[PDB]
């Protein structure tokens, strides 16, 4: 996260770290949506142009963390993956359209003060909150600058941007399964996701029921925190039929 | 179902340092 | 840079 700040303890208890087993490193963010299911970006797991194609036994999930690099004894929980599901129509060749994946854990994780699932939006939620100017929150352990790494989880609040401005900021073809967020150059405030934040959640707190909803997944960007560029996010509600199909077919 | 309600914040009626910025953007 | 995690999870 560029130009964010340190999270508070327990501020994002649905935050998940995807951790490569060997060599031990941050791969991506993710989010906890139930005791056995983790949501991330497909490009965290599959992106052939950069020779990325991870299998279940290549990774671990670390839940309840705050510190990036430390083993947070008696707080974090580490889970193995039973199976990865990538959207069958994930468009890695062009624009990461439908940039979404699910991971089923081998065993259910116990919830705690530090470990708790986020809500997924329904149609009405999305309609009420996915509006230009409305702000969401992005969290992660990724880089602090485009060109270093944080000691603890970083957090930044960013406004959803008007779709014509999103489209006019890039040469990449945007789809209805994406939205963009960030400040404009004339707005003076700054902030973005960056390398290692991919897959993490874009959340909004409903003013109707006081609950946090995951509206987005950190998807692609061109640089990080560049004037006149915006980060792009997978539109979770638009892909929820797929989420529900997978969990109804394969959940326990 | 208690999704999206944080143990150290909503469950104890404590606000985090910047959630009000989100609420203030939710204008209309 | 990352602290070793318990053997049990590897
Ligand atoms: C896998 C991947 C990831 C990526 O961004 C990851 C990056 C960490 N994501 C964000 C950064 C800042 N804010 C929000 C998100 C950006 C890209 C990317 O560059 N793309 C374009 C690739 C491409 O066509 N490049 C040229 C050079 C051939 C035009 C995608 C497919 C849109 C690919
Ligand atoms: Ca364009
Ligand atoms: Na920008």
């Amino acid at each position: 996260i560029v130009e964010g700040s340190d999270a508070e303890i327990g501020m994002s208890p649905w935050q998940v770290m995807l951790f490569r087993k060997s060599p031990q490193e941050l791969l991506c963010g993710a989010s906890l949506i139930s005791d056995r299911w983790v949501l991330t970006a497909a490009h965290c797991l599959l992106y052939p142009p950069w020779d990325k194609n991870f299998t279940e036994n290549d990774l671990l999930v670390r839940i309840g963390k705050h510190s990036r690099t430390r083993y947070e004894r008696n707080i974090e929980k580490i889970s193995m993956l039973e199976k990865i599901y990538i959207h069958p129509r994930y468009n890695w060749r062009e624009n990461l359209d439908r940039d979404i994946a699910l991971m089923k854990l081998k065993k259910p994780v116990a919830f705690s003060d530090y470990i708790h699932p986020v809500c997924l939006p329904d149609r009405e939620t999305a309609a009420s909150l996915l509006q230009a100017g409305y702000k969401g929150r992005v969290t992660g352990w990724g880089n602090l600058k485009e060109t270093g790494q944080p000691s603890v989880l970083q957090v930044v609040n960013l406004p959803i941007v008007e779709r014509p401005v999103c489209k006019d900021s890039t040469r990449i073809r945007i789809t209805d399964n994406m939205f963009c967020a960030g400040y404009k150059p004339d707005e003076g405030k700054r902030g973005d996701a960056c390398e290692g934040d991919s897959g993490g959640p874009f959340v909004m707190k409903s003013p109707f029921n006081n609950r946090w909803y995951q509206m987005g997944i950190v998807s692609w960007g061109e640089g990080c925190d560049r004037d006149g560029k915006y980060g792009f996010y997978t539109h979770v509600f638009r892909l929820k039929k797929w989420i529900q199909k997978v969990i109804d077919q394969f959940g326990e | 179902a208690d999704c999206g309600l944080r143990p150290l914040f909503e469950k104890k009626s404590l606000e985090d340092k910047t959630e009000r910025e989100l609420l203030e953007s939710y204008i209309d | 840079d990352f602290e070793e995690i318990p053997e049990e999870y590897l």
